[PDB]
């Protein structure tokens, strides 16, 4: 089975560099020419840059936005596509995926966010009152992504998390599940909320 | 770069119904060594984009029968034959037959289905938050369709603009509805001097409001 | 599809 698996990327003030890489498995990727395809946040697919194989000296082309401040480069013996992102700007700030030029198969993406303003945590705080409706608000936090799970992923349907606001540099996000009344009354709910950027994961029991 | 005009830019459509995407190049994809590297992507909300149909027509593994692709050169179509609830989400044409990889803008199909009214509910604010000086009021109004709605925040029976932050989901994968929340923000010393805290809830279901107060 | 990968795409 291929896959491609991407690592790097955070968050990083505007100026400073980042290296992302993508590892490949499953079949080899010699033989085709490696791309980088970013997203940013609510907009379309774009490709960043493009590296040939080895009969074409590994030449490397990149968007006319990138150009000059993004390398990339290609390790075949270790299955390894990289980008060196150096001067970086608040509107490089996007999901990068890598991908071949074949364009069937993509790794989960690295999210790469640009800004002068810190890492913030987070609070989260319980929303407590058939079927019944629990939740979690996940205040102040900064930058996006957090992930929320319910019974860490065992509550799975009948759960909404609504996209964050923003709000004075600030992330605002609220996410309920809908469970019947009997199961909160015998079983724990409890919400899970990571945060990445500020290296926290915290949860949440609903108490009555 | 080749360009690929992509339309329409959405898509709306009952369970059953047939929905057809347009892919439009600037140059032909034929490639010399015979394949025409057009693809067709998936991108579900908050997700990586996944692989539908490559090669013009080849359906990926795991991809439902309902989907297809055809065209050559210049011009290609996704066709959905019978849409069911999970197709939502925003499709993407791609080529790589002449480098570098290029991109449709992108298709956001949303799926039309039967008028639902909204299930609200009240939240007042937790006592660890209170604690720390600040408040926060949050009302939910879930699964509900369509996704035009109003929501208004009421104290002691005077309406309340400021502090109020909104937010939709996107339509859900399961039910083709909508759910929104609500978050009335203010300090402890303007929470505590007022006592009944109203969620009001106006959509086309009803004439009459959806109303949810608890008191202090 | 993995003949993709044996065969190639570079240009």
């Amino acid at each position: 089975a291929v896959q491609l698996v991407e690592s790097g990327g955070g968050l990083v003030q505007p100026k400073e560099s980042l290296k992302i890489s993508c590892a490949a498995f499953g079949v080899t990727f010699s033989n085709v020419a490696m791309y980088w395809v970013r997203q940013a946040p609510g907009k379309g697919l774009e490709w960043v840059a493009r590296i040939r194989t080895k009969p074409n000296n590994y030449a490397t082309y990149y968007a006319d936005s990138v150009k000059g401040r993004f390398t990339i480069s290609r390790d075949d013996s270790k299955s390894m596509v990289y980008l060196q992102m150096d001067n970086l700007k608040t509107e490089d700030t996007a999901m990068y995926y890598c991908t071949a030029e074949v364009a069937t198969d993509w790794g989960q993406g690295v999210m790469v966010t640009v800004s002068s303003a810190e890492t913030t945590a987070p609070s989260v705080y319980p929303l407590a009152p058939s079927m019944v409706t629990l939740g979690c608000l996940v205040k102040g936090y900064f930058p996006e992504p957090v992930t929320v799970t319910w019974n860490s992923g065992a509550l799975s349907s009948g759960v909404h998390t609504f996209p964050a606001v923003l709000q004075s540099g600030l992330y605002t996000l609220t996410s309920s599940v809908t469970v019947p009344s009997s199961t909160w009354s015998s079983q724990a709910v409890t919400c899970n909320v990571a945060h990445p950027a500020s290296s926290t994961k915290v949860d949440k029991k609903i108490i009555v | 770069d080749v360009v690929l005009t992509q339309a329409p830019p959405t898509l709306s459509a009952t369970i059953g119904q047939s929905v057809s995407i347009s892919c439009r190049s600037s140059q032909s994809l034929l490639h010399r060594n015979g394949n025409t590297y057009l693809n067709w992507l998936l991108q579900r909300p908050g997700q990586p984009p996944q692989l539908l149909i490559y090669l013009v027509s080849r359906l990926e593994s795991g991809v439902p029968n309902r989907f297809s692709g055809s065209g050559s050169g210049t011009a290609f179509t996704l066709k959905i034959s019978g849409l069911e609830a999970e197709d939502l989400g925003v499709y993407y044409c791609v080529q790589g037959t002449h480098a570098p990889l290029t991109f449709g803008s992108g298709t956001k199909l949303e799926i039309k289905r039967a008028d639902a009214a909204p299930t609200v509910s009240i939240f007042p604010p937790s006592t660890e938050q209170l604690a720390t000086g600040g408040a926060s009021v949050v009302c939910l109004m879930n699964n509900f369709y369509p996704r035009d709605i109003s929501v208004k925040w009421k104290i002691d029976g005077t309406e309340r603009r400021d502090g109020v932050l909104d937010s939709v989901t996107d339509q859900d994968s399961k039910d083709s509805t909508y759910s929104m929340s609500s978050t009335l923000s203010l300090t402890k010393a303007d929470y505590e001097s007022h006592n009944l805290y109203t969620c009001e809830v106006v959509h086309k279901t009803s004439s009459s409001p959806v109303v949810k107060s608890f008191n202090r | 599809r993995e003949n993709l990968y044996f065969q190639g795409k570079d240009g």
